[PDB]
Formats: C-alpha cells, structure tokens, sequence
C-alpha cells in the first residue's frame, strides 16, 4: 500500500531483509533510486532541503513570541500513540505546511511590533496625565503661554537631587522645586520664558522628561481633556490585538509541533533516497518495499540496528 | 465521430464514471482522433457533454488517498492512463487558441481545479499536462489573454500557486520550464498595469479586492501625490466609500465584507507612509469607522482595522 524507503550499504543487506519480514514488510526489492529519476540525485531535493531549513526558523521564531519553548527529540514513527496523531500515515506536501507557516508568520511580525508601539504610547500618556492635571493646578497660567513651567518625569526623587545641583551651580536659583510621588517621580521646575534652552540642556543629560509641555496631546482646553479621551483609545487598542494573539496562540500551539515533526520526517526521506552525493557515499543500498497501513505500526517500533525504518 | 457523439449508447458510457475501463477507453478513442486537426472542429460542438464528465474524475482524483492501490483510483496502473488521458484530451482542443479562450471563461471555476491536481501529485504525466493547459491559455497567441489572466489572479488566486509550484521542481526538462513560463506572464500582466489606474477603476466600480500590488508598500508610495487635488480627494472618496458600507447595506453580510478587508488594507498603507491624511479621516468621519470595525464578526475585517486603528494612533502621539 504506503511506500516504505529503507537505506544500508550492502552488507547488511540480508540482515536486514529477515528483520523486515518478521515484521510484516512486503514486496521487498533492493534497488539504488536512479530508477526513480525524481527521488534521486538532482538539484530538486536540494531545493526541498533549503524548503525545510525555512520551516526549521519559522517554527523557532513563531515559539520564541508565544513564550513556548521547542519540544525536540521528535516523534516521526507511527509505532506510538502521539506518532499516529501528530504526524498523519498518509503522504506529505510540502506546498501546504510552507503556505500555512508563511500566513502565521506574517501575522505574528505585525502582531509583535503593534503592540510595542501601542503600548509604549499607552504607558507614557496615563503618566502624563497625573502630570498635567497636578501641573496646572500648581493656576492663572494652566493654558498660559507668558508663563514658562517645566512638568517632568524622572525615575526617582534621588536622580532629581542631582538635577537640582547642575541647576544651582549652573543657571542660579531660578527655580522652585516641587515633587509629588506616583507609583516614578513628578518633578516641576518653574522658569521665565527666555531661559528654556539652558534648562532643556541640563534635563537632556541626566535623562529626565522634562518638556516645556507633556505630551503631544493638548488641543482642547484643557490640555488634559484632550489627553484623557487619547487615552480612552490606547486602551481599548491595546487589548484588541491582545485577544487576536491569545486566540491564534491557543489555536497554532498544537500545529507546530504537528508540522515541526513532520517536516523533520520530510528531510529523513530526502537523506535517505539521496539527495546529495555524500549520502551516497556513505551508504550505497537504498530499497523499496510496500507496507499495509493498517500494519504501518510495527515497522517503526524498532527503528532498525544501524537500519533507518521511518518511512511514509 | 461527429454522429456518434450526439448518439446515445456511445456517449452514456462514456459519462459513467464508475466503470473505469470502459470510460478510459472511449476518453483515448475520442482524444486519440483529436491528435489528427480536422476532428478537433467536431469535437468542440459536443464539448459540453463530455468535458463536464472529465472535471469530475479529476475532481475525484483530488479527495482520494495515494497511500494504498485498492481498486479505485489512486496512483496505480489503472489511475495514472485515467488522469493523463482526461487532461491530455483538454490539451489538444486547447491548441486552437479561441476554444481556449472560451473554454476558461464558461468552465472558470472548474479550471482552477487543475493546480491542485499538480500540487498533491508528484507525478510528471500530472503535473505537466495541468501546466501545459494553464500555459496555453495564458500565451498571448489567446485573443483576450488579458482576460484569462485577470480572471485566474483576482479570483482564483493562479499566482500564489505558482510561486509555490515553481520551488518543487521534479525531475523532467520540460515540465520546469513550463512551470517557469507560466511564473512570469500571470505576475508580469497583472503588476505591469498603471498603479493609480488600477487603484481608481476598482473604486469606481466599489468592487475593490485584493490584488499583489494592494498589498505592496511601493504601490501606495508612487500613489499618495495623485490623490492630491483638494486635500487628498481620492484617497478621502475611498474613506467614504468604507463609512457607507458599514452602515448602508448592513455589516456582516458576505458582499459588503469583502470590500471593507480590503478597503481598511489600503487606507493603512497610505497613512504609514503619509502623516497628513490623518486630517481627511477626521474631516470625513473615517475615523469613528474605524473603531466599529473592531466589534464586528469575521476575523480577517478584524484584523484590518486594528491595523488602521494602530495607524493612526502611532502618528497621534509621538
């Protein structure tokens, strides 16, 4: 029925064909393949080495994202519960499994890279907000523009300190310095309209937000409203491309251990037909034979003493 | 053979398709006079009759397995003369360039079925003869080989397939270079066309679907100046013609699904490449549309608005 490939050197030759028998193989020919022009050495099986060296880093990147790690050591037999289930007794096509791993892995690209860009956006946006909302109270100027203010973010009160000496040293005390305590820190330094720049040189340095106005977001009066309804749309963004990915993670999980084990059985029969001339000289017998599927089972279960029993 | 064709006994046996030996042989009788250019007029009147008979056991070729050789066709003896001769017999008709031409049109969504038959088998009397045919029809000898080609892209998705094709050579000079050929004149007539032209007739039309250069970045690119003529025009009629959609017609009905994937691909593209239609979608009220997309039914109407949504955000703060 199903096409079983079996390769040795000739010497082994009789040892083997007694072990098959015993199994339940049929119609067993020894052969090279040169009769079998497609299934021998050419430029063909190469290129279907390539294919699956392809689905080899799809499937490595796709599990990196999903936050599953590669399970390897490979079923490829159908002796086994899971060799039955994971891996089909019919024939493979390799047009298929590269089709179905192209689609997957374009999603994904998108999928990964949207949301850090949607989130990034989110995070910094709910910190401003605090900010401008503390900021314009702290009043008579909360939409002013003859009025220099300084709302920022720094990482922690102590990075603040260090600020606040660059500007005593450097620009006078020209300041005055508030802070609020969030979950990071609020700093507000307090300015003329004129002395900007040489503030801005002091806040780039020491890494520190301190922009003249936070946020890019500002159009209503007031700043925050504007900023609040933004926010209102980066959350419910961010949360739909997270469904989209658990919903596809839960559904592929199982594939790709389908087609990762498949595809390794792919590269076997390519290996073992011959598809590059050093096969050939390391074992020169390659045979051909017909197994019932229904007995397709008790091939695999011994995998053959220095004998290669995977088969189709 | 004109007589016996529209006769009957003759002709009943041959449309059982049950009976394996008996149909092979009257199919070859038939294909081997078609061999001979004069009885290839006659044959082509009862077309009809017969060539559905032959998608059937093509078609029945595909569902079945090739991994035993049971009595029924598989890729035994008995299967490879039944394949090889069904579509040899195709072949020959389709010498005459007009019948080909015909033949794609009336039968179209029957012939797609021929790329299959070249994926899941593996045998070179399959596979070729299934490239030949396609080949000739997309040959420009054809009249209306523009046609032909525009049919089998856009609906049928010819070209995607053979691009897969193309990789798993198997080993036969001629059947690698059909594949090759047949690669280049499917890509080549659809891309060559003017991007805006393109772009614009299916606007026109509001029969937008996804074709290989809506999908590239560098149609989009060249694109974005011509819309230009009161604050991007163009591109703020295709964000009309998505709000209406939705609304007029309803939303999650087949027909109107189509267009909006396929409209909410394209407007993505642009704002990506452009910031200043961010504008237009306020103007026009895109803007609301897109977040609507978001709640409805079909995975891939989702998917396409969450990457408009995410376009427009990206540009909003910086």
């Amino acid at each position: 029925m199903a096409l079983v490939q079996f390769y040795i050197p000739q010497e082994i030759s009789r040892d083997s064909a007694y072990t098959l028998g015993q199994l339940g193989l049929v119609q067993f020919r020894d052969l090279n393949s040169k009769v079998r022009a497609f299934q021998r050495t050419f430029v063909n099986e190469i290129r279907r080495l390539d294919n699956v060296e392809r689905q080899y880093r799809y499937f490595y990147s796709l599990l990196k994202k999903h936050d599953i790690k590669l399970y390897e050591g490979d079923t490829d037999k159908y002796l086994d519960g899971s060799g039955e289930l994971y891996v089909p007794p019919s024939g493979s096509v390799i047009d298929d499994y590269v089709r179905n791993a192209s689609y997957l892995e374009e999603r994904l690209i998108q999928m990964e890279d949207a949301t850090d860009q949607i989130e990034v956006q989110k995070n910094d946006l709910e910190q401003y907000r605090f900010i401008l909302q503390s900021g314009d109270e702290f009043i008579a100027a909360a939409i002013g523009a003859s009025v220099n203010y300084v709302t920022g973010v720094i990482a922690r009160d102590k990075v603040a300190t260090l600020e606040q000496i660059l500007w005593r040293v450097l620009r006078g005390n020209l300041f005055f310095k508030t802070v609020e305590i969030e979950q990071n820190a609020f700093i507000v330094f307090s300015h003329g309209d004129l002395i900007i720049k040489r503030i801005r040189k002091i806040a780039e340095s020491l890494d520190a937000n301190l922009y003249d106005v936070d946020s890019s977001n500002e159009g209503r009066s007031q700043q925050l409203a504007k900023v609040n309804k933004n926010l209102s749309d980066l959350y419910t963004v961010l949360k739909t491309t997270s469904t989209t990915l658990e919903s596809e993670l839960y559904a592929i999980a199982k594939e790709l251990d389908s087609w990762f084990q498949d595809v390794t059985r792919e590269k076997a029969i390519f290996e073992i037909l011959n598809k590059s001339n050093y096969d050939t000289n390391r074992k020169i017998l390659i045979a051909e034979g017909w197994i019932p599927r229904d007995e397709l089972a008790t091939l695999q279960a011994r995998l053959g003493e220095m004998i290669a029993r995977l088969g189709i | 053979v004109e007589k016996l064709l529209k006769n009957n006994n003759l002709i009943n046996i041959l449309q059982n398709i049950e009976q394996m030996d008996t149909c092979y042989v009257c199919i070859r009788l038939l294909q081997e006079l078609a061999v001979i250019p004069e009885y290839r007029d006659v044959i082509w009147l009862h077309e009809k009759k017969f060539m559905p008979t032959l998608f059937k056991i093509l078609q029945r070729a595909t569902d079945s397995q090739l991994a035993t050789r049971i009595v029924a066709t598989n890729s035994n003896h008995l299967g490879i003369q039944l394949q090889y001769h069904s579509l040899l017999l195709i072949w020959l008709l389709t010498f005459n360039p007009v019948f080909a031409n015909e033949l794609v049109q009336k039968y179209l969504s029957d012939f797609l079925d021929l790329l299959k038959l070249v994926k899941i088998t593996i045998k070179e009397k399959v596979s070729r003869l299934c490239i030949s045919i396609i080949l000739q029809c997309c040959s420009t000898r054809v009249k209306q080989h523009k046609k032909v080609i525009k049919q089998l892209l856009l609906l049928g998705n010819a070209l995607p397939t053979v691009q897969s094709l193309s990789e798993r050579k198997y080993s036969d000079e001629e059947l690698r270079q059909d594949i090759s050929n047949l690669k280049e004149i499917l890509e080549n007539e659809y891309q060559e066309l003017t991007s805006f032209d393109e772009y614009v007739a299916e606007l026109d039309s509001k029969l937008l679907c996804w074709s290989p250069p809506h999908v590239d970045n560098g149609f989009w690119s060249d694109n974005i100046d011509e819309f230009k003529k009161d604050n991007y025009k163009i591109f703020r009629q295709l964000i009309e013609l998505l709000q209406a959609k939705v609304r007029n017609g309803d939303v999650n009905a087949k027909q109107e699904k189509i267009i909006i994937q396929v409209a909410l691909n394209d407007i993505t593209h642009v704002v990506e490449l452009l910031p200043e239609s961010i504008d237009v979608l306020d103007k026009t009220g895109g803007k609301a549309d897109i977040m609507e997309l978001l709640n409805h039914s079909d995975s891939r109407v989702k998917y396409e608005a969450l990457k408009a949504t995410q376009a427009i955000i990206g540009y909003t703060f910086k």
